[PDB]
């Protein structure tokens, strides 16, 4: 009982219906990568390789990749936190370097903490990337790790400390269950990062599928 | 400086001269308004289904 | 701006199979739906055909269906209308009225041109029942169309739509839904009136409004226009 | 200076001295001879399905018939609300958005998030496709709401706890309030649009002039981040929404506190608030997935809408009352009535 | 003796004792377990379930194919009750034989199904096939019961009632020398379906080992649920398939004159056959019950 009118709207609105959805459908096929830490870390070194939110786009193995660098964003994080939800995982880049002063390492294990326990990332992977290893290496080489760590008990290696310093990182997780933690190393030789970013996607969207075939 | 304590000074002193009314006066007002406009909410009154456009 | 060209006209001979096409530019050719109005050389408009945005729906008019066939090539911004068995009733100055279908929109906003074509030797009657009235600038007038059927909707709206075909010029729409004023038009225009019983006011004419009034009925098609009531001095 | 900080703990303490005087009688006191509304059964007469992600906003228009949603898939949606037909569908720069308006002329649409840009988009062109007329660029923080005072005037709230006035046929920023200590993340225009109050994550409410920039009053109250605010009809009151589980209802012409709208078996979050026609109804959206409607005078639950699946972060009511759109991070509106 | 001549062909058919002596029961223990397994599963698909993803799509369908088969169990428990006097009239027999053909290659194929499914889950997660729509699950799961039903509708076609002895019979199952569509669709429902499903659990195994994922207890549960999928299948399944293989061997080897030799491979088929039925009665168990989600 619809005027010509009303039909031609209607028909309007299902080619309107039929674009919406071929949007969704083009967008759910991007993995969305949220891009964490500090100011001074290697974030802008992990983002070389490929005034508000800052959309990285770039694609590997014939997947489209989507990082929201929202690190110009000086406002609680509680507020706007809660929009990410849902994002494949987390890219965290903290600097092995940091440990010198003004103490840097702390804070990033301040934000990690507050990022990987917080009631939207539950079940989200976060990929921990461990920039300025050779930087870290040189100083390692003259300066104490016992600045940032009065309680540890280890050789001032770069070996031990790498490690030392991935358990600290890694233990700050509470749910060891339902979200698993990727770290690497980062270094610049090749493209090796992308590599790693890859191979943790595909685990995460691997258990997404197990997850949603009800098998997981 | 000392600016932000000036402003908030500034600030204070500016809301402090404001005409106040009584509190039992304002929800007077407020319940006459209700009162007044109560026959024009569709939310308050359920109106029927003949005039209603989601009707459907 | 906003331009509808069209060509493909001449001398046609009877059994012809000539080809008309229109080429759009300054809109969104892709959504909107697009009209062939054709209107004799001394008759008034008639409805051709329509496809709408997508080439989801087509219509054609009686005296055309079968015979001729309505395309549009979204790519390039281009419509088409193939004619076959062309007659001699079929001699007629085509337009290519563009058509946007939504809650508050004004189909028919814009003509094209119009382009000739001479062949060489259930519908609502909406009726206008006046061919000529003198008015003088200055003076306020009142054109009056009336319909068969009740063009009052059950959603509340009646589908009626004025139109001016000022001399030598494409038709332009004024009024649309029998209340709404077009974009661009003045407010001395105005329309109002019930079912079957319309009414077009201008008051205060002056000059640039004589020409030949057509009232079109969107109820259902096939879209029919009134006789034109015309204007002079 | 420890006598500039004297100075302004005074002012402080009269301010209270003289809301304390003029605290003579609460509402409750007053409004108990006032018959309850009784239950409130609303149904979900209409749902908008086009969405694809969390809804974040939705606006009513002028008419009651119109209404603008705004989703994190990229996407403005204006609806048909009585037939739930899809007008028009403005594809969006950034996808991270977290405000939506309509013009009163309804020839326009606002939007903005987490890009700090309002843009201003033209419904009405001969073009026939909906356009991006103007970005506005002057905010350092999240765009969290935007309301059109006209089709030249916008007025925005943002997360760098400062909400400014423009002029879109510029793109400059008119007039700056800078007088909030958080993020700003509501804002709700008097019906006159003479006047407007700001909630932000300081807990404290202000009203501000429009006209030219100054914070008029300063309301306080509430134990956590405002994250709705609404004008009663009226326009001499205001209601908030925090997330300590309360809606509180301030006066400006007494400037105090009236009613606190909290239950114990409440206690997640507002996201939104908005009245009824005549001010008799205050629906409130929340956490637990469903809408609270609220008796604004005796400050009793009159019914629940529950009808979403997940937090209701967006709701609006008709401007002649006749119905309510309720948003939801489920990518669905419900039209209830 | 025998040589019946069910239709034309003359199937040596048998009675025994040990049929209503052990049939009649548990098929009663399977129709109670498989309804109300069953009617539990389909109650949470449409009231608490409301996701209805395609592969909660291919569930739903399994369940109902599996619900189909357990409601018409009690017709062949009535029948059995008795050495095959099938007193239901005919429509029911036809009505029940096609319905039960078509409920185990239902149940067959949306399993197969399923596992393709997680399969391309596992092995390919960045596959379209993974974010098919419920539009298109739907289209290929009414595609699937159209070849089912096409299949199956040879049985309905026929007035199955002979009269071997003073007794009707309603078995389509007898043992006649001129094989048919049905003994190649009976072979084929186990065979290429078993082999579809042991290559995609192997894959899906040893995809999800090989990538070191083998570390929380969920892909472990995962790994031993894909494991255990194929076991019952197989377990269920081949005890009909290997008797059926037998019995085609006696066939070629005895010449079909001959039926007491088929005495007791005959008797053991229907109770080979009887597994069909659990394999639906504990498929929900182990597919919606079992899952780790509720
Ligand atoms: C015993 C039998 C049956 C089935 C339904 C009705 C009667 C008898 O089980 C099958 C079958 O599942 O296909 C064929 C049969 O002969």
């Amino acid at each position: 009982t619809l005027s010509a009118e009303d039909k031609a709207a209607v028909e309007r609105s299902k080619m309107i219906d039929r674009n919406l959805r071929e949007d969704g459908e083009k967008a759910a096929r991007e993995v969305k990568l949220l891009l964490l830490g500090a100011g001074e870390s290697g974030k802008s070194t992990i983002v070389k390789q490929m005034t508000g939110i800052v959309e990285t786009h770039f694609t590997f193995k014939d997947l489209h990749f989507k990082m929201f660098d929202v690190g110009a964003q000086r406002s609680e994080r509680k507020k706007w936190i809660h929009c990410f939800e849902g994002v494949t995982a987390i890219i965290f880049c903290v600097a092995l370097s940091d440990y010198d002063l003004v103490n840097r390492m702390h804070e990033s294990m301040k934000l990690f903490d507050s990022i990987c326990n917080n009631k939207w990332f539950t079940d989200t992977s976060i990929i921990l990337f461990l920039n300025k290893k050779d930087l870290f290496e040189e100083k390692i080489k003259k300066s104490p790790l016992t600045i940032c760590y009065p309680e540890y008990a280890g050789s001032n290696t770069y070996e031990e400390a790498a490690a030392y310093i991935q358990c600290q990182f890694e233990d700050l997780n509470k749910r060891k269950d339902t979200k698993e933690i990727y770290t690497h190393f980062t270094c610049s030789t090749d493209t090796k990062n992308v590599q790693f970013v890859f191979d943790a996607v595909t685990d995460v969207i691997i258990k997404n599928n197990l997850k949603d075939c009800g098998l997981f | 400086s000392i600016a932000q304590a000036r402003k908030l000074v500034e600030q204070l002193k500016m809301e402090a001269n404001i005409d106040r009314i009584k509190v039992s006066k304002a929800a007077a007002d407020l319940m006459a308004y209700c009162e007044a406009h109560a026959k024009e909410d569709p939310l308050l009154t359920p109106v029927p289904a003949s005039e209603n456009p989601f009707r459907e | 701006d906003v331009q509808l060209v069209e060509s493909g006209g001449g001398l046609v001979q009877p059994g012809g199979s000539r080809k008309l096409s229109c080429s759009a530019s300054g809109f969104a050719f892709s959504s909107f739906g697009m009209h062939w109005v054709r209107q004799a050389p001394e008759k008034g408009l008639e409805w051709v055909a329509y496809i709408s945005s997508g080439s989801g729906t087509i219509y054609y008019a009686d005296t055309v269906k079968g015979r001729f066939t309505i395309s549009r090539d979204d790519p390039k911004n281009t419509l088409f209308l193939q004619m076959t068995s062309l007659r001699s009733e079929d001699t007629a100055m085509y337009y290519c009225v563009r058509s946007i279908y939504y809650y508050g929109s004004s189909p028919f906003d814009f003509w094209g041109q119009g382009t000739t074509l001479t062949v060489s030797s259930s519908d609502i009657v909406m009726t206008q029942a006046t061919s000529s009235v003198p008015v003088t600038p200055g003076e306020s007038v009142s054109i009056s169309c009336r319909s068969s059927k009740s063009l009052l909707h059950s959603n509340g709206n009646t589908y009626l739509y004025w139109f001016l075909q000022r001399p030598g010029q494409s038709p332009q729409l004024l009024i649309y839904r029998m209340s709404n004023l077009a974009s661009g038009v003045p407010d001395r225009f105005s329309g109002s009136g019930s079912g079957t019983a319309f009414t077009l006011t201008i008051s205060r004419l002056e000059a640039e409004d004589v020409g030949v009034y057509y009232c079109m009925q969107h109820l259902e098609y096939p879209l029919t226009f009134g006789a034109g009531t015309k204007l002079e001095l | 200076l420890d006598q500039l900080r004297q100075e302004a703990e005074q002012l402080k303490n009269q301010i209270r001295d003289a809301r304390k005087a003029c605290a003579d009688a609460t509402l409750s006191q007053i409004t108990n001879n006032i018959d309850p509304v009784g239950r409130i059964q609303m149904r979900t007469r209409r749902t908008l399905r086009g969405h694809l992600a969390k809804i974040y906003a939705m606006h009513w228009g002028t008419d009651s018939r119109l209404l603008v949603s705004a989703s994190q898939d990229g996407k403005l949606i204006i609806w048909d609300s009585y037939t739930t037909n899809k007008v028009h569908a403005i594809p969006l720069r950034s996808s991270w958005v977290m405000t939506c308006a309509y013009a009163p002329s309804g020839n326009y649409v606002a939007c903005g998030g987490l890009d700090n840009i309002c843009s201003i988009y033209n419904l009405k062109t001969r073009e026939g496709n909906v356009r991006v007329s103007r970005e506005l660029a002057g905010h350092t923080g999240y765009l969290s709401c935007c309301r059109f005072l006209d089709d030249n005037q916008i007025v925005t709230s943002s997360g760098d706890t400062t909400c400014a006035l423009w002029d879109i046929e510029t793109g400059q920023q008119t007039t700056t309030f800078t007088g909030h200590t958080g993020d700003v993340m509501s804002l709700s225009l008097a019906p006159d649009t003479r006047l407007f109050v700001s909630g932000a994550c300081d807990a404290s409410a202000k009203l501000w002039d429009v006209r030219e920039g100054m914070c008029r009053q300063t309301f306080t109250g509430h134990e956590s981040d405002i994250n709705a605010i609404c004008f009663f009809p009226n326009g001499n009151a205001f209601a908030t929404g925090s997330d300590d589980a309360t809606c509180r209802l301030f006066d400006l012409r007494a400037d105090q506190e009236l009613m606190t709208y909290s239950h114990d078996n409440i206690i997640c979050g507002i996201t939104s608030v908005s009245f009824s026609k005549s001010g008799r109804l205050l629906l409130a959206g929340y956490d637990d997935f469903n809408c609270n409607v609220w008796d604004a005078l005796k400050a009793d639950r009159a019914g629940v809408l529950a009808g979403h699946d997940n937090r209701v972060s967006c709701l609006g009511v008709t401007d002649d009352g006749m119905a309510v759109a309720t948003g939801s991070w489920d990518s669905f509106l419900k039209i209830w009535n | 003796d025998h040589f019946l001549e069910i239709d034309k062909k003359n199937c040596c058919v048998f009675r025994d004792d040990f049929i209503v002596k052990v049939l009649p029961p548990v098929l009663g223990l399977e129709f109670i377990f498989g309804l109300l397994g069953n009617g539990l599963a389909l109650w949470i698909f449409c009231f608490h379930l409301k996701s209805w993803k395609s592969s909660r799509i291919f569930l739903f369908n399994l369940a109902v194919a599996d619900f189909l088969l357990i409601i018409c169990l009690p017709f062949l428990m009535d029948n059995y009750v008795r050495r095959w006097d099938w007193k239901f009239g005919d429509i029911p027999c036809r009505l029940m034989l096609f319905m039960l053909a078509m409920n185990r290659q239902g149940s067959i194929i949306f399993l197969t199904v399923v596992a393709v499914d997680r399969y391309f889950r596992v092995v390919h997660p960045h596959h379209a096939l993974n974010k098919i729509s419920n539009r298109t699950a739907a289209i290929i799961s009414c595609l699937l019961w159209g070849i089912t039903i096409g299949l199956t509708v040879h049985l309905l076609k026929k007035k199955m009632p002979i009269q071997n002895g003073g007794a009707n019979l309603c078995s389509s199952f007898s043992i006649c020398h001129t094989f048919q569509w049905h003994e190649a669709m009976f072979l084929l429902e186990f065979f290429l379906p078993l082999g579809i499903i042991l290559f995609c659990s192997a894959r899906i195994i040893w995809s999800l080992r090989q990538r070191q994922m083998d570390r929380h207890a969920k892909i472990k549960r995962a790994i031993t649920f894909i494991m255990v999928v194929a076991i019952v299948f197989v377990i269920c399944f081949l005890p009909s398939v290997v008797v059926r293989i037998r019995i085609f061997w006696l066939l070629h080897t005895s010449g079909t004159q001959n039926c007491e030799v088929y005495r007791s491979v005959d008797l053991a088929f229907f109770i080979t056959l009887s597994f069909t039925y659990m394999n639906s009665m504990l498929d929900p168990v182990v597919y919606y019950f079992s899952s780790p989600s509720f």
